[PDB]
RNA sequence: GCGAGCGUAGUUCAAUGGUAAAACAUCUCCUUGCCAAGGAGAAGAUACGGGUUCGAUUCCCGCCGCUCGCCCC
């Protein structure tokens, strides 16, 4: 009999060989570092991501999109409050988070843990727009326990949607 | 008395050695050896290095019989360190004329950073670019490493015994 | 036991017998208020002890702990 510890160490320990294949034929260390601690499991799938998105990576519009999905990302850190619930109609504050929260829910729906990223880019850009008049005319500051919440939770299920595709974290424009 | 560059030859006949160490010794040798004559400034040509199983040669080109005698400039303690606002210079600028010989009025202020300098000119004591190669060849013979060494006669590291040495 | 390599801000790193440098993280602040984005500053270090020299992160020695062979296996 082998504890589960085992096939942890070894699926870890296939992880770094593969990390040091991906990196032998010109690919940037820190894509590969991004992308595998996602797409660890099927190792064709994170062969044919990593080998694309470095190349997409030259459109001179991918700093935009990793600066912004991720904005909103270094707020969440901190209180957790806003985990409990999630989103609703009724105690909604101006239309600003209010088109928001539409063009999340339009956004969403292309988005799923079995897309590959070549309309990744091309379905979050209609979301940048509305995230920046958020941020500059909704004041998030924790005034009102409800709003808050619902605020963080709103922000929270905005930038996880990268949860299945990449991270964000190991990338050099941060 | 000055001459002409005349070719230099170095050569370590050893026993029969293993297929997979000529080549590593043949590089490690000629790779470390073109930069001990740059460290004492000598004029080689085109070198290049030969192995056989016997013998690991290198043969370099148009080597002087002299060292470029030319001046440089050293970098001694910070200007207000070593001199006073009045008075004689401090213990710092003697030091540094005694260890240099040179003349107290050879300092001159050179600006750079917060502090400028104190920057004073020396010789290099050019030799007659052979005692240079005898002192220095013991080190870079010795400097070569292989996978598996033996001895046979010493404390000596290497891979296989030595049996002459032609170093013309 | 027996050899080597080592040790610098919290992390990563610069240099040579002489007033210790840079990123990042932290903090203090100037933008309309919280993260992003432009600016200024602050604090932050030579594992430890001795020797010589006017003066060593640098030269020598002792010790601390780490890493690798050998010993054991």
């Amino acid at each position: 009999t082998i504890d589960s510890g085992v096939i942890d160490e070894v699926v870890q320990f296939v992880t770094r060989r593969l990390e040091q294949l991906l990196v032998d034929e010109g690919i940037n260390c820190e894509i590969v570092r991004s992308v595998l601690i996602e797409r660890a499991n099927c190792p064709y799938l994170a062969s044919q991501t990593a080998i694309e998105m470095e190349a997409f990576s030259r459109t001179e519009d991918f700093p935009k999109i990793v600066e912004a999905y991720s904005r909103p990302t270094r707020i969440i850190r901190g209180k957790e409050i806003g985990s409990a619930l999630e989103v609703d109609a009724s105690v909604f504050e101006k239309d600003e988070e209010r088109a928001l929260w539409s063009a999340y829910l339009e956004v969403a729906d292309k988005i799923h843990p079995g897309v590959d990223i070549k309309a990744f880019a091309d379905a979050s850009l209609e979301l940048l727009q509305p995230l920046e008049d958020f941020f500059t005319n909704v004041f998030v500051m924790a005034e009102d326990e409800k709003v808050r919440n619902n605020r963080l939770a709103l922000l929270t299920k905005v930038a996880s949607l990268p949860k299945g595709i990449a991270d964000l974290s190991v990338l050099p424009g941060f | 008395v000055v001459g002409q560059p005349r070719a230099f030859v170095l050569e370590i006949g050893t026993e029969e050695l293993p297929p997979h160490d000529v080549i590593e010794a043949t590089k490690q040798l000629e790779k470390s050896l073109i930069q001990i004559l740059e460290k004492r400034r000598l004029s080689h040509g085109k070198v290049r290095s030969y192995g056989t199983p016997r013998r690991l040669a290198v043969v370099v080109e148009n080597l002087n019989m002299k060292q470029m005698e030319e001046e440089i400039e050293l970098r001694g303690p910070p200007v207000a360190k070593a001199f006073d606002q009045e008075g004689r210079p401090t213990k710092a600028a003697e030091g540094f004329c005694r260890k240099n010989n040179v003349p107290i009025d050879s300092l001159y202020r050179r600006t750079d950073g917060k502090t400028e300098y104190i920057y004073a000119r020396v010789k290099e004591s050019a030799r007659f670019a052979d005692e240079v190669l005898t002192e220095d060849l013991p080190t870079i013979i010795s400097g070569i490493s292989f996978p598996k060494s033996m001895r046979w006669n010493s404390n000596i590291v290497f891979s296989r015994p030595i049996r002459w040495i032609f170093a013309l």
